């Protein structure tokens, strides 16, 4: 044996065990969505709710790596902090160098070849955390990506992340989103949030909800408490 | 300006091929000198190309042995071993044709210490083959058997020609 | 050891032949066969 | 000897091949294309029949790994 | 990065260090050569080892360098190392011609290159040098010199000293046949002759199988020489017939 | 000379996959508004069994 | 980053370099190929066989001028003789860039061979896996010289490198000599060639180049067309 | 057959093979993806399939396909991260190529610095030789069309017509007794056979949405993709 040790060698069969495993390590995270409307997208995000102790907005599993563009990680915190770090400042070093706000298809890019530069060595490690971009211009419509840590950037209608995938992209795809606005779509992504993490895994958790469209002026930003308490009243129906 | 070579040559073959044996012998004559002025390489095979069909086509009492004689001193003058070789065993095969006696035998004498000192082993066997049946129709009985076995010993050996081993037989 | 090998080879030369002696030649046969033989491996 | 055999085949083209195949494979090759032929209803064998008998009983991919060379 | 590393420089348990013991057990086979020295003049044999018929035998050496207007030496174990460590020390030389304007002594040089070769030895995890050579000179603050070297890093001076795979027996024989300061450049070459001839197995002794080279003190030459081989044979014939004497005596 | 002939079978292609489907949700009590070809889509690499 | 600063070819307990014999184990199963020369130039001959019909036998070759008057080929692995090449190209170019005139062969094989042999003690590499034959004329003398992975280098006067070498050595041995012709040299090399040659042989299979005191050149097929003709 | 530390580095195994890259071979055989390339009389042509398993995923943003001058096209095979970082490293040295001797590259030295950069991978003892192999297509003046492969070992090639993927062997064996035919080539003739060939090697008798197609002619150097409707229309003249 010994053929899973680095990230230098490979298996008889062909393939590289390291980010094998480091897949395996991002299945266990929690779960989060995000869907595309006609003018914009929505992300949303279960925050289990470890003990009593901790507070409200902890932790938080949304940055906004920039003034227009949301972002929306699972794996480990400190690796997804770190990735956070490094793509805002490929904005502002972007941005500076030409002087307009980037395109997704180009930053989306950029942290992928960085990414991938972290599974040749053997003297690194790869990463351990998947995540997913959004964002909405006026003259570009709404753009959905998802890179995983091999290094693959791929373009989404709607996506799920996190321990159930599966269960959660069979209710992803019956929605009809290619038409309807998204400002009913917060509801159905409350309806589908609540019908997964049965009360026998775990007991109670919290929500988060972010925002971004032309609705809002084009800006990334949280959605205010109300239209989440709307919401979250409209789900608790769902279960009948 | 190479065409006029490949006309040579096409002449030749339609000569043998209506079926004319002094027009071989005509260019042969008229075209010596012309083969200082290309390489190596292409006079050699045109020389050869001219000298087989010549003397494949028939026998002439007079023509022929001038024509293998000429070749040979021109080859001894260029300094191509293994062509002078080749030309060497047509001769020596050429001689039986007319019934000689006598230089048959020198030639292919002197011929078997540079042939068995160099590389090829077929030749062996094509002037050891010559040489026993010269021995044969000589009225020699005893002279020759022996040499037969011997070239059928190498032949065996390693060998690709179809026509040898019937020969032999 | 080849030696041996000859002379046990040259009988069957004469054998083949319908023959009573062993010639020389039929020496040298058996030699260059076992020359042959031996330039395979 | 056995076959009609068509007229035209022609052999030349099959010993002139390096394969090394055994004795045992050349029965093979003829009794696959007389198959072959009798699958159609034709009775006597064509060239077509031998191609594809040929490529039928050998089977040897490239193993012929090339920037050792 | 650690599952892969060899460990060139540790110590072992019983004392000794692996590498330079691996390299003598090599340096032993692959060549042979002796030098001998006393009179004026100082002479190296060397036994060819490429002898097959299909050689253009050109630079007039192939184990013979000059390194100064009064260094040689020759050299035995991996060639392509040997070019390495000859191109090495020939700048060293001229480097020092440069700063004094003086021929250098040699026992200086010897212990620059050694110093050389022992850094591999103390660090920088690299294997070391297969290579042992000779080396003959003149000087003028002790005359007519010969030293050896190793690849552990030391030397020695010596008399009479040989490096082939059947050195022992080459050391053993001269132990037992020498005279002090009286081998001029006549009577030394008989005993190396037949020195030679009872370390190789092959007899009759090859005129194209062995090389000799001489040094001499000359006012403005330093002369240097590679004798030819229209003068071995004679040699060879001298020692035979001697030899051929002696013998029918007893 | 003792097997003569050697025969391959393999994973189904995609229209394979519709053939052999169709047989084993023949007797199933279902509704008429069944659409294999995604099923299909999705069965990738899957054997018969 | 950082590469590994260890060498990892080592002594063994008989005093015997490992991984330089199996580099020479993998160059002894390349492309066969023969070297000549004769008073009057420098023959180098080999051979190449493409797979199958679609490879475009005229986008790569295996003989390489170096310069006018220097020829290079080579037996064994295929990528790194790219990059051997290269730097034998620029070793040229520096060494005439400072007395202004082409090298001569014997110093440019030893620097070829000083790469070679430093390129097996540095930190975390593997040597070469090629042997090297190279041609040149400089004045007037024909130059032969074949190098080595270990880096060791000798003058010859025709040798084989490849399958069956030692068959081929033991050929030229009973048939080479000391005075010839160059076209006799082409053919003598040609007929060697021949002995393990594949089923056919054509003018596109074999690669030949010549370098004689007029300078270094690579034969178009139609001389090679011819001189395969009126042989074997 | 081995010992020490031939299966784990690229170093030499004791009957003189190396399999560190002799692995990578069959690592491009993962994605399960397979590319076929024509060369004809003034015209090229190469054809590629994608598949897409569900609808959620954008079937814009797949392509194979790669852009890499205004006269150069490539084509991808294997794994992805790695393609994209080749993809890159082209584009970057054209470019370089073009600042630094002010005339545009021929398709040969750009695949030799490509392929001479892959060859150090395999010298040292630290990376991984990225398995992914490469084919080019371009226009030479004075020389036509030319078609080029590069792979993972670093040994380059231009071909005739050629196929990497899965199904490399059968493919080859049906484009060779094509190619016997030894007749004139056209454009409508390159296209069709380039289709057919891969049609009967997978047998399936598609539809216009599941193959690419790129071209490149004497008449304007600029690649180009083909449309999905003259696709559709080379698609349905073949079926007499």
């Amino acid at each position: 044996t010994g053929y899973d040790l680095s990230a230098s060698t490979f298996s008889p069969d062909g393939r590289v065990f390291q980010v094998e495993y480091a897949m395996k390590a991002v299945e266990n995270s929690s779960t989060a969505i995000g869907i595309r409307c006609k003018d914009g997208v929505v992300f949303g995000v279960e925050k289990l709710v470890l003990s009593k102790l901790y507070e409200e907005g902890s932790n938080k599993r949304l940055f906004n790596v920039d003034r227009h563009v949301g972002m929306a990680v699972a794996g480990l915190l400190a690796d997804a902090r770190s990735l956070a770090d490094i793509a805002r400042e490929e904005a502002s070093n972007f941005r500076s160098n030409f002087g307009y706000n980037i395109p997704l298809k180009h930053l989306a890019d950029r942290v992928a070849m960085y990414v991938h530069a972290y599974t040749l060595y053997s003297a690194v490690r790869p990463f351990g955390c998947s995540f997913m971009l959004g964002s909405y211009s006026v003259n570009d419509g709404a753009q959905l990506y998802m890179i995983d840590p091999s290094g693959v950037s791929y373009g989404y209608w709607g996506c799920a992340i996190g321990k159930a995938r599966q269960a959660a992209k069979t209710e992803i795809e019956k929605l009809q989103m290619k038409e309807m606005t998204c400002r009913d779509i917060v509801k159905e992504v409350a309806k589908i949030i609540y019908i997964v993490h049965d009360e026998v895994k775990d007991k109670a958790f919290e929500l988060e909800l972010s925002w971004v469209g032309e609705l809002t002026n084009g800006r990334h930003e949280i959605v205010p408490k109300d239209i989440r308490e709307e919401a979250e009243k409209y789900a608790k129906e769902s279960l009948k | 300006v190479q065409v006029k070579e490949q006309s040579i040559l096409e002449l030749g073959s339609l000569l043998a091929k209506t079926g004319q044996a002094a027009e071989l012998g005509g260019l042969l004559k008229y075209v010596r000198p012309f083969l200082n002025s290309i390489s190596k390489a292409k006079a050699a095979r045109l020389v050869r190309s001219l000298l087989d069909l010549f003397l494949d086509m028939e026998a002439a009492t007079g023509q022929e042995v001038e024509l293998c004689l000429e070749c040979i001193e021109w080859a001894k003058s260029e300094k191509r071993t293994f062509l002078r070789q080749a030309l060497e065993a047509r001769l020596v095969s050429l001689y039986f044709d007319t019934k000689r006696y006598q230089e048959a035998l020198h030639l292919g004498s002197q011929l078997l210490r540079e042939l068995k000192k160099m590389d090829d082993k077929a030749l062996l066997v094509e002037v050891q083959l010559l040489e026993s049946k010269t021995y044969h129709a000589l009225s020699n009985l005893p002279k020759a058997r022996a040499a037969l076995t011997s070239a059928r010993t190498t032949a065996n050996a390693i060998y690709c020609p179809p026509k040898l081993q019937a020969t032999l037989d | 050891a080849e030696v041996k090998g000859v002379c046990t080879e040259a009988g069957m030369y004469a054998l083949r032949e319908r023959r009573v002696h062993v010639t020389q030649e039929d020496f040298e046969m058996a030699v260059a066969k076992v020359m042959q033989k031996d330039s395979e491996k | 000897s056995k076959m009609n055999l068509s007229e035209e085949v022609d052999l030349e083209d099959y010993v002139a091949r390096p394969d090394k195949i055994s004795g045992a494979d050349i029965n093979s090759i003829c009794q696959e294309s007389g198959m072959l032929a009798v699958r159609e209803n034709r009775y006597i064998v064509l060239a077509k029949d031998f191609e594809k008998a040929y490529k039928t009983v050998i089977k040897k991919d490239e193993q012929e790994h090339e920037f050792y060379k | 990065s650690r599952r892969y590393d060899s460990r060139t420089t540790i110590f072992s348990p019983e004392g000794r260090l692996y590498q330079v013991e691996y390299a003598m057990e090599a340096i032993g086979h692959a060549g042979t050569c002796l030098g001998i020295l006393a009179n004026d003049g100082v002479l190296l044999a060397a036994e060819r080892r490429n002898i097959h018929k299909l050689l253009d035998e050109v630079f007039f050496s192939e184990k013979i360098y000059k390194l100064n207007e009064d260094m040689a030496c020759s050299v035995a174990g991996i060639t392509s190392d040997a070019n390495v460590l000859t191109n090495e020390l020939r700048l060293i030389a001229q480097r020092y011609l440069l700063q004094y304007q003086e021929p250098i002594p040699c026992e200086q040089l010897v212990t620059a290159l050694c110093d050389i070769k022992q850094a591999y030895t103390q660090f920088g995890g690299k294997r070391p040098f297969g290579v042992s050579l000779l080396y003959i000179g003149w000087d003028k603050h002790y005359g007519f010199q010969l030293y050896q070297s190793d690849p552990s890093g030391n030397y020695g001076g010596w008399k009479a000293t040989c490096i082939g795979n059947n050195s022992a027996a080459a050391v053993s024989m001269l132990k037992q046949d020498y005279k002090e300061g009286e081998m001029t450049l006549k009577s030394a070459l008989a005993l190396a002759i037949k020195v030679l001839n009872k370390t190789m197995d092959v007899s009759k002794l090859s005129a194209e199988k062995v090389e000799i080279a001489t040094l001499t003190r000359e006012n403005g030459k330093t002369v240097i020489r590679v004798l030819k081989q229209k003068e071995v044979e004679q040699l060879i014939k001298k020692h035979e017939e001697e030899e051929a004497k002696a013998e029918r005596e007893k | 000379g003792r097997l003569d002939r050697k025969i391959h079978i393999d994973l189904p292609n995609e229209q394979a996959r519709l053939d052999i489907l169709k047989i084993h949700a023949g007797p199933i009590t279902k509704h008429g508004e069944i659409d294999y070809e995604a099923i299909v889509k999705l069965s990738d690499g899957f054997n018969g069994a | 980053e950082r590469g590994y600063s260890f060498s990892l070819t080592t002594f063994s307990p008989s005093g015997k370099l490992v991984q330089i014999e199996y580099a020479l184990a993998a160059v002894a199963g390349g492309a066969p190929s023969v070297g000549i020369k004769a008073a009057n130039g420098v023959v180098l001959a080999t051979e190449k066989k493409q797979k199958s019909i679609l490879y475009d036998e005229r986008s790569v070759h295996k003989v390489e001028p170096i310069t006018k008057h220097i020829g290079l080929v080579y037996s064994g692995m295929g990528p790194d003789y790219r990059v051997l090449v290269h730097r034998a190209r620029k070793l040229a170019q520096q060494y005439y860039l400072v007395y202004q005139e082409p090298i001569p062969t014997a110093q440019l094989v030893q620097r070829v061979a000083s790469v070679m042999q430093e390129y097996t003690q540095s930190g975390g590499v593997r040597p070469f896996g090629v042997s090297l034959l190279i041609c040149g004329w400089n004045e007037g003398r024909p130059y032969l010289f074949q190098s080595d992975p270990s880096g060791a280098y000798f003058a010859w006067k025709a040798t084989a490198m490849g399958k069956n070498y030692v068959n081929g050595k033991t050929f030229l041995e009973k048939r080479y000599n000391e005075d010839l012709e160059l076209e006799d040299a082409i053919h003598t090399a040609i007929l060697t060639l021949k002995e393990s040659f594949e089923g056919q042989m054509t003018e596109d299979n074999i690669e030949v180049g010549i370098c004689n005191e007029a300078g270094f050149r690579r034969l178009t097929p139609t001389e090679v067309k011819d001189y395969l003709a009126a042989i074997a | 057959s081995s010992a020490g530390f031939d299966r784990h580095i690229t170093i030499f195994s004791p009957e003189g093979r190396l399999y560190q890259v002799e692995y990578a071979f069959k690592a491009i055989n993962q994605g399960g993806l397979t590319s076929v390339a024509v060369r004809g009389k003034d015209c090229a042509v190469i054809v590629t399939q994608k598949k897409v398993p569900d609808k959620l995923l954008d079937s814009s943003t797949v392509t194979h396909l790669f852009k890499i001058t205004e006269n150069i096209g490539c084509v991808m095979t294997g794994m992805t991260a790695d393609s994209r970082s080749q993809v890159q490293r082209a584009r970057y040295e054209a470019a370089n190529w073009k600042y630094k001797y002010g005339y545009e590259i021929p398709v040969d030295m750009l695949c030799k610095r490509i392929a001479d950069i892959s060859q150090v991978y395999t010298q040292n003892a630290e990376m991984r030789p990225l398995g992914c192999c490469m084919i080019l297509i371009g226009i030479d003046e004075e020389q036509g069309p030319q078609v080029y492969k590069c792979d993972p070992a670093g040994y380059y090639c231009g071909f005739k017509a050629t196929a990497a993927g899965v199904k490399q062997t059968e493919s080859t064996s049906f484009l060779e007794k094509k190619v016997k035919k030894k007749f004139d080539w056209t454009f409508e003739q390159t296209v069709e056979t380039a289709i057919t060939c891969l049609s009967t090697v997978l047998s399936i008798d598609f539809k216009p949405s599941e193959i690419e197609v790129g071209v490149v002619t004497v008449e304007n150097p600029k690649f180009r993709i083909l449309t999905e409707a003259e696709i559709d229309a080379h698609l349905v003249a073949l079926a007499e």
